[PDB]
């Protein structure tokens, strides 16, 4: 079989509302080995245990950030500031494991096939925002130079509880949303 | 631990509302592991790759007109082209040896559960669901057997879904109203498994 190891870097800024972002990550096929938290200058392995088997020098990421942020200003110039059509995210929402009532589980929400790589996820239960235990991923490179981002909500399935995931993409005046609810048959 | 090696940003782009995006993607493609290794450096502005470097070609190739000025300049510097070619051993070969144990040879077994789903129009089970969860690698085979016979026509399967935590899942539904004295078996084949998992469904 064939495998791919990716060093993916992105450096971006928006001017309408002024904001800027940067990312450095290593990806094995479609999964993330690690990302460097560029402000803390800290390597964060997607699974803690990966850290015991290998290490990465975060200084290497920041040296690349110096050139990234320069190349970005050059190509803004070289392109007469040309713009790309945004691409609104699709949304997947599903549990990690088949649901048994009172058995702890995780709801997984991913935003897929979106560009630019700026998107925030909001979890609601029964209409009310929930943030406890949530993990938000970095932006994972997807075919056609698009991105995917994952959010995880730990939850205990109970009768009567409706859950929602909403994504706000940079461009849009509107969220993309999905609902999920346990299906419990009758004996 | 052992040190993962990063491709340095040796090349610099040369000058020649709004959102503005620049991307660098250094791809270490492995075929038969270390037997054949290809390094692709992709340079992207917005969603258009303006140029790339192929280890096999050994030179930068412009994918768009905007990439033509950059490719010519980078190709002028022979030391850069040599340094980029050295990344096939420096990054791709080096990193493969450190990460193969917990990546290329990751094995996590599927967990397999069958449950009955109710019709929603009638007081009966209309579907049997085989939840296959928590597995790596992503490639898997899940098959329904009714009284020893493989069913294809009445089975609807989801895509294999990335959980994002290095595990994958798939749901294979058999459309049937279960009958007492009938055998319903979900059979799962995966690289992690010496013997396939045959998960039978029994009523109450
Ligand atoms: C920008 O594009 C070319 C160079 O890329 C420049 O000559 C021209 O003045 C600009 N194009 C427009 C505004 O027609």
């Amino acid at each position: 079989r064939r495998h791919v190891l990716l060093q993916a870097e992105f450096y971006q800024r928006s001017e309408g509302p002024d904001k800027a972002w940067a990312q450095f990550g290593f990806h094995f096929d479609a999964d993330e080995l690690f990302h460097v938290e560029l402000d803390a200058a800290q390597t964060v392995w997607r699974l803690p245990e990966f850290g015991r088997f290998a290490s990465f020098e975060a200084q290497g990421a920041l040296q690349n950030m110096a050139v990234g942020k320069q190349n970005l200003e050059v190509m803004i110039s070289n392109s007469n500031r040309s713009q790309q059509d945004f691409v609104t995210p699709e949304l997947a929402l599903f549990p990690a494991e088949a649901v048994s009532l009172e058995e702890p589980n995780v709801l997984i929400c991913y935003a897929d096939k979106f560009w630019p790589p700026v998107a925030t996820m909001e979890w609601r239960r029964n209409g009310a925002v929930v943030s406890e235990g949530v993990y938000d991923s970095v932006y994972y490179g997807r075919p056609d130079l698009l991105f995917r981002k994952f959010s995880y909500l730990p939850f205990v399935p109970q009768r009567g509880d409706v859950y929602s995931c909403a994504v706000r993409h940079w461009g849009a005046e509107g969220p993309v949303q999905r609902m999920w609810e346990p299906e419990v048959p009758e004996p | 631990p052992a040190v993962v090696h990063s491709v340095r940003a040796l090349m610099l782009a040369e000058r020649q509302g709004g959102s503005f995006f620049y991307g660098k993607i250094g791809e270490c493609h492995y075929l038969n592991g270390t037997e054949r290794v290809r390094f692709l450096d992709r340079q992207i502005y917005n969603r258009q790759q303006f140029a790339h470097f192929d280890s096999d070609v050994g030179k930068f190739v412009a994918d768009t007109p905007l990439g033509e000025p950059q490719a010519e300049y980078w190709n002028s510097n022979a030391e850069l082209l040599e340094n980029l070619m050295n990344e096939v051993d420096r990054v791709c070969r080096h990193n493969y040896g450190i990460l193969e144990s917990f990546t290329v040879q990751r094995s996590v077994e599927p967990k397999v559960r069958v449950s009955a789903l109710q019709s929603g129009s009638l007081p009966e089970t209309d579907r049997l669901a085989c939840y296959v969860t928590g597995f790596y690698p992503p490639e898997i085979e899940v098959k329904w057997f009714l009284n020893g016979r493989e069913e294809t026509e009445r089975v609807v399967s989801t895509d294999v879904m990335q959980n994002g935590d290095w595990t994958y899942q798939v749901l294979v539904v058999l459309e049937t109203v279960p009958r007492r004295g009938d055998s319903y078996v979900c059979r799962v084949e995966h690289a992690s498994l010496r013997q396939p998992i045959s998960q039978a469904w029994e009523p109450p």
